[PDB]
């Protein structure tokens, strides 16, 4: 991957690059699915690592647990 | 023990499905399901458009706001509805 | 034993099983694969950390 | 709508916060009159007025009941 | 991104995506090809960044719900088993055999049992149990 | 709900009173004498 | 995507993965 | 026994076979340019394929075993096959006007389950007398069908392009037909079905609403929908094709289903039938 | 009694009130009979997981309503009251045909 | 000293759930930064010797 | 009574016991109040 093409060699470049380009593949990207998966994804990684932690601290310690007008009727009697 | 713990549970969630008092999120939520319930059923739809029933509770400051956004929203998404982003398509050719 | 309960009723006293809902785990695997590359991801993180703890 | 997404999102991550918080606590820790006037405390909902503004009539014309 | 609409084959129209020359420029206008602008509305830009971030606002909604209600059924409980331990030792006290229990005195507690077993499973659906 | 809107001249005005005449014709409303002679007769 | 560097630097990046 | 190992082998020989068979079908590269060749008609996958489900649940349920979703898929395969397949063959892009009419239709016919089912236990056919159910001869009933999809295809065929068509302060004269139309059948349906114990078996005659001004309202509504529906695409000639052939059939059966009430009604019916003589449009017929 | 079953979506089964099934069982001819009867026989069919009403599971909750519970069970040990018994029992299903029979034994 | 071991693994567990909740916070937010635009860079910053 | 006749609040059986349960009124041995009814009776040669 090529560092810092920096703004402007375009007019020169592609001056330069039809002589020599054979095949171009660009990798466009989308944006929505994109994002959708990345956070559905973070939520399946961050909830996959709670619930084997939940796990392990339930069967940790569920082991390791066994092993361890106040003066009328007080005057006469 | 652990049986209790379901018990208040299922107490709470019973509890959820009716009308004590909860947070207004849940409030809220029984709120648009209830509406979503009105508005599917045909018998139920039928007889809200009268006039007798809207005037039964228009006349018994939040709620006016609380419908103002509402029109302004409404507004703004039909004037968003219409124009392009760019104007001249020629120009832009 | 001996008891005062007719014959027929006599299976209407003991409770049924239940089979439990089975939806959630499919939901749990379409959520899976939805994101399998990020499981295979963390599934090698994790070995890799173990390793080093090792 | 940004803004909007913004309060929404400060005011879930403090209830977020303040709730681990109380569960971890908790975690760690294991006379007519009045009845009468306590009935509506509060005004029935708008959603429920409507719910019961429009009831119907429910199995009257069946042959069984 | 393309949308042509080719004029022999077949399908007759594809998609590719482009890197910005201005040679393009010149060889689309060297071959003489009609040259016209696909205009959109402002709402299919609109929901781009909704429906980009109404995925991670229904997650975290959904955990705060479930931590809402998580949070007051512990509680609830904590209350009622405190008021139990509190109760226990202060107030009005608290809580041969089977010989004199014999025929229909088990066909009663089975089904007393099994009816405390759940309380809800009758009371979330307004069916009493027995009462006295 | 809508006599509480309406104007009173509009209310009174004589194009308001051939109106509820065929909507009394309409619904089939219109009272008749002999109908009443034979509820008068028919009561005790 | 767009990878957040430290002191406030958002760097565009090729496809994914 | 040796039987059981020579078929395990011939069995294991043919699913090899058969799943060489598939995969060399799958990984070709060239089956992968010509079977998504296809793709341009997904659109035309589903509206046929479709229809071979909704003719066998018809002829299932002709023959008496059909579930609801088999006889809504049945009215379904009628009413889609209907509204949205002639404008996508004439013009390729359905946008608009069949989009809603597709819902409407639905939406229309989903009204005697509504009205039979809150006043009753379920959907299940009960016991009447065999006389009660007017019947009409089955080539007119086929005829009727016929003449309905031959109207609205030369509808489709009628009709501007759905871009010509015009919207604004146009289209909501459409509107106001589409509801009175719901309103005029929804009301005759709950007048209608008030006052009869058994299924169809009326108890008495029914003279409020829109029976003081229509004597057969469901009719007139359920063709007021098409009178619309023609309306929509902007297609007159097909509108004055329906009136004619629903006009016939329905006031054939119009008629029969009127002697026979006024045969088991009498003099009630008559006097009604005075008060309004007009049977199908107000003040027209 | 059909519709305090069906209200809490039960579905009672479509051949005793079709048929005459459970007409020559049923009484408590009054309010809080049906009441407590409809809450017993909920209960009862609860237990098993189910939620239609057959006629069993009504016959099992008037038998709870109409019957006493007794430690050191015995019974009849000279038969000829269940002569009687069973010739009552005869004389009134074939005769009055409009009133139950509680059960014998 | 299995008590320390369990109230330090409880302390863990509810970290991580609450972690879990942070990391989904923090990535809705993280959608709305940008490197700012010049007119000699424009975002890129990054020109020509 | 001021709580919700369905809940975990109300699971208590009314236990009660007597000797002339002729003496007792009509409207508490009603049904819906007292469901269930035991007579304990007086044990016999083996149980003595
Ligand atoms: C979904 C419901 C099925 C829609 C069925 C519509 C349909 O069959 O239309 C075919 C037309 C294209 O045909 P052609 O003349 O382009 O060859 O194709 C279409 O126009 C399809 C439009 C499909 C809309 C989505
Ligand atoms: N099955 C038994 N085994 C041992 N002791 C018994 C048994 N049954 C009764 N008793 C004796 O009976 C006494 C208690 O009687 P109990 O309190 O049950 O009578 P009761 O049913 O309360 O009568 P009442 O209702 O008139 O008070 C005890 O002191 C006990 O010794």
């Amino acid at each position: 991957i090529v560092d810092r093409m920096p703004i402007d060699g375009w007019n020169d470049v592609w001056k330069k690059l039809h002589q020599q380009i054979v095949n171009v593949e660009v990798f466009n990207v989308d944006v929505v699915p994109a994002e959708v998966y990345t956070t559905v994804a973070t939520f399946v990684v961050w909830s996959m690592r709670l619930a084997l932690f939940v796990s392990l601290y339930v069967w940790i310690d569920s082991i390791t647990r066994p092993i361890y007008l106040g003066s009328l009727g007080k005057s006469r009697a | 023990q652990f049986k209790s713990w379901i018990f208040e549970l299922r107490e709470i969630v019973r509890e959820i499905k009716n009308a004590h008092y909860f947070l207004d999120s849940w409030t809220q939520f029984n709120s648009v399901g209830s509406f979503i319930h009105i508005f599917f059923h045909q018998e139920r739809f039928r007889k809200l458009l009268d006039p007798r029933i809207f005037s039964i509770l228009l006349l018994r400051r939040y709620f006016t706001i609380k419908g103002v956004v509402l029109f302004v929203v409404a507004a703004l998404l039909y004037r968003i509805n219409n124009r392009n982003m760019v104007e001249s398509k020629n120009l832009y050719l | 034993r001996e008891s005062t309960m007719p014959d027929r009723f006599r299976y209407l006293t003991k409770e049924a099983p239940d089979s439990p809902i089975i939806w959630p785990w499919f939901v749990a695997l379409g959520f899976l694969v939805y994101a399998w590359r990020a499981v295979l991801f963390e599934l090698s993180n994790w070995r890799k950390a173990a390793f080093a703890i090792l | 709508l940004l803004l909007v997404a913004g309060y929404i999102v400060r005011t879930h991550l403090l209830f977020v916060s303040r709730a681990y918080s109380e569960l971890q606590t908790e975690f760690e820790k294991i006379r007519e009159f009045l009845v009468q006037f306590s009935t509506l405390r509060a005004e029935k909902r708008i959603d429920q007025i409507l719910l019961s503004l429009t009831h119907s009539d429910h199995l009257s014309k069946n042959d069984s009941g | 991104r393309l949308y042509v609409t080719m004029k022999e084959g077949f399908p007759l129209e594809y998609i590719v995506d482009i890197p910005l020359d201005p040679y393009l420029f010149e060889t689309i206008c060297n071959a003489g090809v009609e040259v016209d602008l696909l205009q959109k509305r402002q709402i299919h830009y609109f929901m781009k960044v909704f429906i980009a971030l109404l995925p991670g606002i229904l997650i975290l909604w959904f955990i705060r719900e479930s931590a809402m209600l998580l949070l007051i059924t512990s509680k609830r409980f904590l209350y009622k088993k405190y008021n139990q331990l509190f109760d226990m030792a202060y107030a009005e006290n608290f809580i041969y055999k089977e010989v004199v229990l014999g025929g229909d005195v088990w066909d009663l507690l089975d089904e007393l049992m099994i009816y405390m077993g759940n309380p809800m499973q009758y009371y979330e659906k307004d069916v009493a149990f027995v009462r006295g | 709900t809508f006599s509480h809107i309406v104007p009173p001249w509009l209310r009174k005005t004589k194009v308001a009173k051939t109106m509820g005449k065929m909507l009394v014709n309409h619904l089939g409303l219109n009272l008749t004498k002999d109908d009443l002679e034979n509820v008068v007769d028919l009561m005790e | 995507l767009t990878v957040l560097i430290k002191r406030g630097i958002l760097i565009l990046i090729h496809k994914k993965a | 026994k040796p039987m059981d190992v020579v078929k395990l082998t011939l069995l294991l020989s043919i699913l090899t076979v058969a799943a060489k068979k598939t995969l060399t079908l799958v990984l070709d590269p060239f089956f992968w340019m010509y079977f998504s060749w296809t793709w341009l008609f997904w659109p035309w996958f589903i509206a046929v394929g479709l229809a071979g489900y909704g003719i066998y649940c018809f002829r299932k349920h002709w023959l008496g075993e059909a579930n609801a979703f088999e006889q809504l898929g049945i009215v379904t395969s009628v009413f889609t096959w209907l509204t949205l397949v002639p404008p996508a063959y004439f013009n390729g892009y359905l946008e608009g006007w069949p989009y809603v009419f597709f819902l409407a239709y639905h939406y229309f016919f989903f009204f005697n389950v509504s009205v039979r089912k809150r006043l009753y236990g379920d959907f299940y056919a009960r016991t009447h007398d065999p006389k009660w159910d007017v019947n009409t001869p089955l080539w007119s009933r086929i005829l009727f069908g016929v003449g309905i999809m031959v109207g609205h295809w030369l509808a489709a065929f009628e009709g501007p392009e759905l871009h010509r068509l015009p919207g604004g302060w146009a289209n909501v004269g459409i509107w106001i037909l589409i509801v009175i139309t719901m309103l005029m059948h929804y009301d005759s349906t709950l007048y209608l079905a008030r006052y009869s114990e058994k299924v169809v078996v009326p108890t008495a005659v029914v003279q409020f609403g829109p029976y003081r001004w229509v004597r057969h309202p469901i009719y007139a509504s359920t063709m007021l929908l098409f009178a619309a529906y023609c309306t929509a695409l902007r297609a007159p000639l097909s509108l004055l094709f329906l009136l004619a052939v629903c006009l016939v059939y329905y006031n054939k059966k119009a008629k029969m289903e009127e002697e026979l009430m006024v045969e088991s009604f009498g003099q009630s019916y008559s006097d009604y039938a005075d008060k309004v003589r007009h049977k199908f449009i107000p003040f027209v017929y | 009694f059909f519709t305090l079953s069906y209200t809490r979506g039960f579905h009672l089964e479509k051949k005793m009130f079709h048929t005459n099934g459970f007409e020559s069982i049923t009484m408590g001819s009054s309010a809080r009979d049906l009441v407590a009867l409809t809450n017993e026989a909920l209960s009862i069919s609860i237990t098993q997981k189910k939620s239609i009403i057959d006629t069993n599971t009504i016959r099992s909750a008037l038998h709870r309503q109409t019957w006493d519970l007794r430690s050191q069970v015995r019974s009849v040990q000279d038969h000829g009251i269940l002569f009687y018994q069973i010739g009552r029992a005869v004389a009134q299903n074939v005769l009055i045909s409009n009133c139950p029979i509680d059960p014998i034994s | 000293i299995p008590e320390f071991i369990s109230k330090i693994s409880y302390l863990s567990v509810f970290a991580v759930a609450t972690l879990g909740t942070y990391d989904i916070a923090l990535d809705l937010g993280k959608k709305v930064i940008c490197q700012r635009d010049c007119k000699t860079c424009n975002g890129w910053q990054a020109l020509r010797c | 009574t001021g709580i919700d006749r369905f809940s975990l609040r109300q699971a208590v059986i009314f236990i009660c016991a007597t000797n002339r349960p002729d003496e007792l009124d009509l409207e508490f041995v009603r049904s819906g109040r007292i469901d269930r009814r035991l007579y304990i009776g007086l044990p016999d040669a083996k149980q003595r």
